């Protein structure tokens, strides 16, 4: 946990050669927390530089490695809900060095996005799209007899939008072979006011999901374990995972409404 | 100036400057004339209406830069002590409510957070202000937030071990802080001690050191305040003032003029003093200690006839406490004056180093009650609480100055710990005795022979209490002695009486009346019992009269609440 | 040496040293061979009866040379804290009595002035020793007295504002006094602050510094002192030592070694409290805490290894923890004060004056309350109920069991203002732990038995031993959980409906919760026979815990008397 941004680029040794998922899976799993620091140190830095989206990518730093880690992707379908919380996905896969032009005229763009990237499985930025999209692609890949996992990784405000309701649904009666991971933050940007986060699972295996959790979205080791497992098994599968946006940086973790999104440093 | 202002001084600029931002807008050219305007118009308030007086002369300066250069209230100014902060108020939105400072319903003494935005921390006590800015700080940092933390402390207040404590943990934390020491070679009475020696001379523990420069140097201050407000780490900046700046008196004689008054009966203080002189005279082993309050517990003659046994500690409670303790390791008599709101500061001393091995100390609990206007920060509400629990304690409460003079002798001459309490002020101006000659140990004294009701008198009460008797013809005690409690006068009483009423300048809770009333349980006597005192709240400051009237201890509130129980 | 002697070691020269007069007859060429004697002796009689080890290995050496050098008793030696002192006991004619330390009417943990007239100054706190030494200093020169008085204070008591005190005021007199600094770079956890980091400013404060010197080289250590122990004025020497030395396993663990148990249940209420605190600061973000050289003690080791940026050891400096904690209160986070509630005593005026005046949300969590045992009446936990609850704005809690501990803490953290939570040392009756983290309504005690003639009013552990009272005489008990506000409601109807009310408190009765419900009752004109159980007004000798709290009647048995005589 820090307190400052910091100005000037951070020795990152282990996340430099863990450039794209192929690398990083490479790593023993020893590493993969030291890696951990060393993304969310780039992340600090890098969205210091450009401005962006801010809490909610922290939040996800142990989760993104974890996934890249156990996942065979890009031939393995991961889609992120909303998007924002992608910047940790991006340093993994292939775009470190051009966070430098993040949100500015000809860099990357602010969300995930097919044309930017083949590790970018679908354009989001409006919310609740992933379960839609990953049920998709999974029926899809089925049909025509390709082998591969289909994650959707959705926050808990994302989740009271009536269409992820739609998809939870119409996923259980096709039983697709698909993973969704709920990213629990108890966080939308204001606090996520609902009848839904009040009962954050009972609902989603009455609803046809073999539910999971909930699990420590800060534990590597449970998170890489807990994702082998259910990677293993198929059928409609629900894992709910618990993050704090923010995590990490002090200033974030005591004020997540305001750390949602930061401007740029000025010197 | 050689003249106090009677009028209302003409102040432009300082009526554009009723806040740090409005203080901001003006230019650098203007704060020389800003300074004397304020310093003429802290003048003329303070003459109107009493109070601290040169400690706030010497810092006009200081604290016009300091809201010129921070960014208050966003950024945190801590005062030491806060008896300096008068300019502080009058810059910061109460410069037109200065005519109400330290009366009943108007401005604190001190600097207190409920009172204003831009007071971060109430003080009145000494010493605190480097630990409360090191807090805010720490959680400063924590939260993201660029707000600077500055504390100003002036060089009596540093001789407290608090301080020391808050300098070393703000080194090791690597605090971005400034420390400002307010230095002007004086405490109440001229500062004493190895550091005292050290500062007329010239950081190591971690500072960044900067100075000394001249604290009335406007230009200066502005230039060096804003070097270093943007510096990071721990910052520490060595300022020099003079004690009563602008006003040629004060200048001259900075001890009567830390405090003035605005436009019979010995203190019970001055009884003390004489009783220290005397029992001196007679006892070579007889050594007096104060934390520099040479002046206010009245050490001055006895400080001059002995010199030889007369020790200021600076502001070092804890140590003049476990110095007398070693003292008494050697057969001498030493004699803690502290007043009772300053001891709880050394509870932990009294307690381990001399009641655990009762060693005989004597202490004399000075301001012990309400003390005014300097407010609840001061108020000496619970000395017969924490010490009455406390095995080994011989506790005592004087009813005028002769029975000050004979408990004082009393605990002396006890082989073991004693405390004599007594409050702010004079008394009903008894004749004293000028003997020195104990009272029997545990004894109270029956002062009024009736019937009915009885008033049980721990301390200075009791001649409210023998007027509310006239009328009701009750019997009156004058206890003496909270521990060892006259148990078999008690236990009379209790059995001739329908109600028992104790009466006690201390917070009921823990305090006398409830030692009276663990005697009566322990016997199973149910006499009824009323217990008056302080309640359990802090008193605002007003005139003592007013804050003992609001408490009930005057002869009307003790009366009403006698009839009210009968 | 590598293992502790389980037999009495062969030590010759030190059976001839048994008072220092006999040690000064002997040889320098024989001291080095006594102090390996010594820490023989030592390793053997603290493996008898346990107790603090490694600090008195570390001054072997220094302690011979100091009985060597100096007229003890006629000069005086004050040791700080007197954790170390073991070897000044086994040189000062108590050798053959170190079998009883620490034991019911054996000698004492620290040195005591009743014990021997080689103890100038009972200690157990710490940072006591140049204040009392500069007071026999003083009393001694105006006495007409040529003796010398010497202060040897740790590195880490050295961090107390009240030894600053002392040595400024020192030079202001110009005493005749010697303070070694006994500097082997520890406290009981690692030294941190920034005095520790420096370790000149003793020179600048009117002290002439020597040193730093190899506090095991016996010659070096003899030489030295002989030359400073004639020397005027104040006199600093800068000493530097290995705690644990000459024993490698501690040497290697020096926190472990830090005291022994003698050689060869549920959560101590310490962990239970760390546990808490690692809980709510996972769930709040803005929680602090704080304690003064204790992590161990206390327990915030898991809380400072996982929560680092929001720990905090201010060393050994009580004054500074309470107020520290009353800023980051102004700023809105929130801070936790684990102290032992002897400690606590050395910050009343800040609790007060920073805290409780400005109504400001600070959680005190008081370990070690009531009786701690072997450690005697220096660290006794006896007074904080009457010396807290007498201040307005207190919120004071006494839970019975570990499952009110973590409920009574978390009522206290979710109040806005001034709280305290007390415990004693040791483990509970290992009741079952609620994982959640819910508070309790403020003020209201729980019934726990329902009975008919007498009502136990029970605030604290010891609930347990009233309720087996309580169902030998079929009474009424209370688990009272508040001191502060009391529960006036349940108390007025028990007053009532019972013949006697009995309070129990492991708290000085002198104002404590017992009387708290005797003002209650006073007030309010209910004159229900009323028996006050706790804490006598005397300074319990120190024993087992069993054994002390049986001497002061809270035992089952010791209850169920007091109640049965009073009836
Ligand atoms: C910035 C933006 O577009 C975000 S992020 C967000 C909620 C994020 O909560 P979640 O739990 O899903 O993820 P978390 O940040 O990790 O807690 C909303 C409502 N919005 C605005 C928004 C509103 N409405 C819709 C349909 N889409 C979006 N993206
Ligand atoms: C009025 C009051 O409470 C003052 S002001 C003062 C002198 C402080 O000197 P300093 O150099 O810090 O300030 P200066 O006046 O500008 O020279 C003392 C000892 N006191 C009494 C006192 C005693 N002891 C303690 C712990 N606190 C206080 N406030
Ligand atoms: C057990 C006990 O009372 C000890 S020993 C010790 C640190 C000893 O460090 P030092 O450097 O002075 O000596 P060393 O062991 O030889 O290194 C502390 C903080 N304590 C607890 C403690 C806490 N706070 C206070 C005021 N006094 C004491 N005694
Ligand atoms: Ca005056
Ligand atoms: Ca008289
Ligand atoms: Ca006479
Ligand atoms: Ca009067
Ligand atoms: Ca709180
Ligand atoms: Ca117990
Ligand atoms: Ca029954
Ligand atoms: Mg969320
Ligand atoms: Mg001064
Ligand atoms: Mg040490
Ligand atoms: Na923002
Ligand atoms: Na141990």
């Amino acid at each position: 946990t820090l307190h400052e941004i910091p100005r000037e680029r951070p020795a990152t040794p282990l996340l430099d050669r863990a450039s794209s998922p192929a690398e990083l899976r490479r790593l023993g799993e020893a590493d993969l927390e030291t890696l951990a620091d060393e993304l969310r140190q780039y992340l600090l830095y890098t969205v210091g530089q450009t401005g962006g989206h801010f809490g909610a990518g922290l939040g996800v730093v142990e989760l993104t490695i974890a996934l890249h880690y156990v996942f065979d992707t890009p031939d393995d379908r991961l889609v992120w809900d909303v998007g924002h919380q992608a910047y940790p996905h991006k340093i993994l896969t292939e775009r470190r060095e051009l966070m430098g032009t993040l949100r500015q005229k000809n860099g990357l763009a602010a969300f995930p996005r097919r044309a930017e990237s083949e590790y970018d499985t679908f354009g989001v930025g409006h919310s609740s799209t992933s379960i839609s999209a990953a049920l998709g692609m999974a029926i899809a890949a089925r049909l025509q007899g390709k082998e591969r996992k289909s994650v959707a990784v959705i926050g808990d405000g994302a989740l009271t939008a009536g269409m992820a309701f739609e998809a939870l649904n119409h996923a259980s009666e096709v039983d697709a072979d698909m993973l969704v991971i709920l990213n629990d933050n108890d966080m939308s940007i204001s606090h996520n006011v609902g009848g839904l986060s009040n009962y954050l699972g009972t609902l989603f295996e009455e609803l046809g999901w073999n539910y999971i959790g909930p699990i420590d979205g800060h534990d590597l080791p449970t998170l890489v374990a807990t994702l082998r497992n259910m990677r293993d098994m198929k059928g409609p599968q629900f894992l709910h995972v618990v993050t704090k946006k923010g995590k990490g940086f002090a200033p974030a973790e005591l004020d997540p409404i305001g750390y949602h999104a930061i401007t740029k440093l000025e010197a | 100036l050689h003249e106090i202002p009677r009028e209302r001084p003409a102040t432009p600029l300082l009526d554009r400057a009723s806040s740090p931002a409005e203080l901001r807008r003006l230019g650098e050219a203007d704060l020389e004339t800003l300074a004397d305007e304020l310093r003429q118009y802290l003048l003329y308030t303070v003459g109107q209406t009493g109070g601290h007086f040169g400690a706030g002369l010497g810092v006009v300066e200081l604290t016009i830069a300091l809201h010129y250069v921070f960014d208050t209230p966003d950024d945190r100014l801590v005062w030491d002590v806060g008896h300096q902060a008068y300019p502080h108020k009058i810059l910061t939105e109460r410069r037109e409510l200065m005519g109400t400072l330290r009366q009943k319903n108007g401005l604190a003494a001190f600097p207190r957070r409920a009172e204003s935005e831009y007071d971060t921390f109430g003080v009145g006590h000494s010493s605190t202000s480097i630990s409360a800015a090191l807090g805010m700080a720490i959680a400063a940092r924590l939260q993201g937030k660029e707000r600077k933390s500055v504390a100003v402390i002036g060089d009596g207040a540093l001789t407290a071990g608090m301080a020391f404590e808050a300098l070393n943990h703000a080194s090791e934390v690597d605090a971005d802080m400034l420390v400002i020491l307010n230095d002007n070679d004086m405490s109440i009475s001229h500062n004493v001690g190895g550091l005292s020696n050290y500062l007329a001379k010239i950081e190591e523990l971690g500072w960044n050191y900067i100075g000394p420069i001249d604290g009335h140097d406007l230009p200066t201050l502005v230039a060096t305040l804003r070097n270093m407000r943007d510096m990071k780490g721990p910052q520490f900046l060595h300022v020099v003032t003079k004690k009563g700046k602008g006003f040629a008196p004060a200048e001259l004689d900075p001890i009567g003029y830390h405090a003035i008054t605005k436009l019979g009966g010995p203190k019970y203080s001055s009884v003390f003093g004489q009783w220290l002189c005397d029992m001196a005279a007679q006892d070579a082993r007889l050594l007096g200690i104060t934390p520099a309050m040479k002046e206010g517990s009245d050490l001055v003659a006895f400080s001059e006839r002995y010199p030889e046994r007369y020790f200021d500690v600076a502001i070092a409670e804890q140590h003049a406490v476990t110095l007398a303790a070693g003292m008494a390791c050697e057969g001498m008599k030493p004699v803690v004056a502290i007043y009772s709101t300053f001891l709880q500061r050394a509870y932990d001393q009294l307690i381990h180093d001399v009641a655990v091995q009762h060693l005989d100390v004597l202490f004399a609990i000075d301001r012990a009650g309400l003390v005014g206007e300097d407010g609840p920060t001061h108020a000496g509400s619970f000395d017969i609480s924490y010490l009455r629990c406390i095995p080994g304690m011989l506790v005592m409460t004087p009813s005028d100055e002769d029975e000050l003079r004979k408990l004082l002798t009393t605990g002396y001459l006890f082989d073991g710990p004693a405390a004599v309490r007594y409050p702010r002020g004079s008394g009903p101006n008894h004749p004293i005795d000028p003997d020195l000659q104990p009272v029997e140990i545990g004894k109270g004294v029956v002062r009024r022979r009736g019937g009915r009701v009885a008033l049980l008198v721990f301390g200075v009460q009791l001649a409210e209490a023998m007027k509310v008797a006239e009328s009701l013809d009750a019997t009156v005690v004058d206890m003496r002695f909270v521990k060892p409690l006259d148990e078999a006068l008690v236990r009379e009483l209790a059995g001739s009486h329908e109600l028992l009423v104790t009466i006690e300048e201390n917070a009921v809770m823990g305090g006398a009346g409830s030692a009276v009333g663990e005697f009566l349980a322990s016997e199973g006597l149910e006499v009824p019992l009323l217990q008056l005192g302080l309640p359990d709240y802090y008193v605002e400051h007003a005139k003592p009269s007013e804050m003992l009237a609001e408490c009930g201890l005057d002869a009307a509130g003790i009366e009403k609440a006698v009839r009210q129980r009968l």
